[PDB]
This record gives C-alpha cells, structure tokens and sequence, in this order.
C-alpha cells in the first residue's frame, strides 16, 4: 500500500503552481524509445 | 494570468487525447502551453472570423472572455514564467522577410504582448533560413529542441516560433548510487530495461484512486512547479485517458492538498528520455483549426502587400528525468506563404 512502482506505462503532468498552467503533458509508453 | 488556465487547460487535454486516440501504444510528449501561445500570438495578425476562431479553438469562451483579457492573460502568464531550483524561459520570435512590408501593429503587438524578438531572412535561400531558425530554437532550448523546422516551402514571407525551456530540481530528489537497471512492462509480451531509480525514506503526495483504476503522485519541485505521474492499473492505460480532463486533474490536486495523502513512500520511477514530433497543420484541424487552415484564412493583419496562408506548422518537445530533477523542453513553428 506503501509503494509505487513506475514499471509500467504512465503519464506526466507538468504543472505551473503560480499560473496553473500544464506546461507539459505526456505519455511514458517505453523510455527505451528517445 | 488566471482567466486563461481554464482554456489553456482544456486545449491541452483536447491536444492529448486527439494524439493518443489517433496512435495508441506510443510515447506521447507535447507543450499546449507553447502551442497555445504561438496560435494566441499568431492570432494578431488575423482578422474577423480568423481571428476568433483561432481563440475559440484555443479553448477561449469569447462571450466570457475579451481579446484583451486573452492576450493580456498570456503577457502576464509569460511574464511570471520568465521570473527568477528552478529554470523557466519562455520567448517567441519572427522571421520575417527582408522584401515584405509588415503592418507595425502586428510587429507592435507581438513585441508588446509575447515578448516577440523579430530576426529578418531571405526565404529564397530555404537552407540558410531553415539552419537560422533552426540555431535560435536549438541554442535557445540549450540543445534540446533540434531541427524544429523539418520543412520550409519556397513561397514563404514568415515563420513565427516559440519555445519553452524547463529544468528543476527535485524538492526529494533520489541517490544515484540506488539507482539499477529493472524490468519495464511495455504490454502483454513486451519488456525493456531501464535504469530505475529507488527512493524509501520521505513522505510524498500520492493516492490509490478508489474511483479508477489508477495511482496518482505529485512530485513537488524547487520553485512553483509540481508534476503529476498518473500511473493506471496494468492494462487500464485507455480507461485512465478516457477520463483524463481539466476537472480530473484538478479532482487530484485537491485530494492531494489533504495531508492524510502525505505518507512515507517507496518509490521506483525510472531515470529516461522521451520525445514527440508534432506535425500541427495536419493535427489542429481536428480541433478546431479548419479556417486557419483553409483557403479562407484571413491573415490581412500581418502585410496589406500579398494575400496570405497558413504553410507548415511543427511542434516538438523533450523530456529528460533523472535522479536531481526534471528537464523538458518544447518549441511550436508557424510558417506563413504568400
Ligand atoms: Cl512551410
Ligand atoms: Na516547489
């Protein structure tokens, strides 16, 4: 319950607190693809 | 700035799952902010329908929301970015031709309003034009963002850009000596290695999601950045997009400000880099964007001398993670013909 493993596809939400602006928004699929 | 986020906002949602319901199983990476600002700025040069319609695919509500309020919100917006652990530029610029005479309202404006550096060009040599607009963006995004302009069409008069630069440091930042090469379930019968970095010691802002099949952790920055990593149940990566919105994401935030979410955590998030290539005239029609791209387009705000079009659009954008912090870069191409 304690324990998060990003081992598996996710997504990313960069976010701006001052502006409340999503600066960046992704989809980590595989991170072995650049 | 705060009378723009929603819009801003429901853009980039709007951007993300036309990407990800068109091609499934892939990295995506994009900034809507750095879309939204160059189609806002571009938008100066248009006139009557063009003009609000451009806005209005941006996500703006034009009964709530003045011209004013919009272009003002994004010079207040770029301002607060652009102020002094963490790194944040955000500029635009204009290449424009040395033959055309350009209205000085429209140059006016975008200096005024988005902080527009204009640069002059001879589009007769596209090489030359293509490494100059290239460089800019290049030395601007400290390396990240190459070749932002793949193509460059010989009747060209301008090309509008914009970028955004982001490196941080993480506020519980990870030891690089735990860090090892893991498994990373791709799907069903795919498996990769990667570095994975391990953290067990602090406290972090996460959820199990007892509505949705997912986990959701904020990872707080130094500065007034966070990033959200909205990790689905195997299998269940469509599910967590289909209802991925402004009013998710800010569902999340608020269970996140409850200090009964801020428990100790072992974490594993791997050290990698992604990337996305955006081709945005063949994509904003989808959302939008049909008159900017049609025969139609009113561009007259920009040169009363020739009759203009929307040409090639390109969006590009990296993201770097490792164990000290975050990089993520992103630039947005317009180009203009005659
Ligand atoms: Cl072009
Ligand atoms: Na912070």
């Amino acid at each position: 319950r304690h324990i998060l493993r990003f081992n598996r596809p996710f997504l990313v939400v960069i976010f701006s607190t001052s502006t409340q602006s999503v600066l960046f928004l992704g989809k980590v699929v595989d991170p072995t693809k650049p | 700035s705060l009378k723009i986020a929603p819009a801003n906002a429901d853009f980039a949602f709007r951007f993300y799952y036309l990407i990800a319901s068109e091609t499934p199983g892939k990295n995506i990476f994009f900034s809507p902010l750095s879309i939204s600002a160059a189609y806002a700025m571009l938008s100066l040069g248009a006139c009557s329908h063009s003009r609000s319609q451009i806005l209005e695919g941006l996500g703006f509500n034009l009964t709530e929301l003045s011209e004013s309020d919009v272009h003002r919100g994004f010079q207040h917006l770029l301002h607060t970015l652009n102020l002094p652990g963490l790194e944040t530029r955000v500029g635009s610029a204009l290449f424009l031709s040395h033959n055309l005479k350009f209205l000085a309202k429209f140059l006016n404006d975008t200096m005024a309003v988005y902080e527009a550096k204009l640069f002059h060009t001879n589009f007769y040599d596209t090489v030359g034009t293509i490494q100059l607009i290239n460089d800019h963006v290049k030395k601007e995004t400290r390396g990240k963002i190459v070749d932002l302009v793949s193509e460059l069409k010989k009747d060209v008069l301008m090309v509008l850009v914009n970028y955004i630069y982001f490196k941080a440091l993480w506020e519980k930042p990870f030891i690089s000596s735990r860090t090892t090469p893991k498994d990373f379930y791709v799907d069903e019968n795919t498996t990769v290695r990667v570095p994975m970095m391990l953290q067990d010691q602090e406290h972090h802002w996460y959820l199990h999601d007892r509505y949705l099949p997912c986990s959701v952790l904020r990872m707080d920055y130094k500065g007034d950045a966070t990033v959200f990593f909205i990790l689905p149940n195997q299998g269940k990566m469509r599910e967590i997009e289909e209802v991925l919105t402004p009013e998710m994401l800010m569902r999340w935030n608020n269970l996140l400000r409850k200090r009964n979410f801020y428990k100790k955590l072992e974490l594993h998030l791997p050290k990698f880099s992604i990337s996305g290539s955006y081709v945005l005239d063949q994509i904003l029609p989808r959302l939008g964007f049909t008159d900017l791209f049609s025969k139609w387009a009113d561009l007259s705000g920009i040169t009363k001398q020739q009759k203009l079009e929307a040409s090639k659009s390109f969006h590009k954008a990296t993201l770097d993670v490792d164990e000290a912090g975050t990089e993520a870069a992103a630039a947005t191409s317009f180009a203009i013909k005659f």
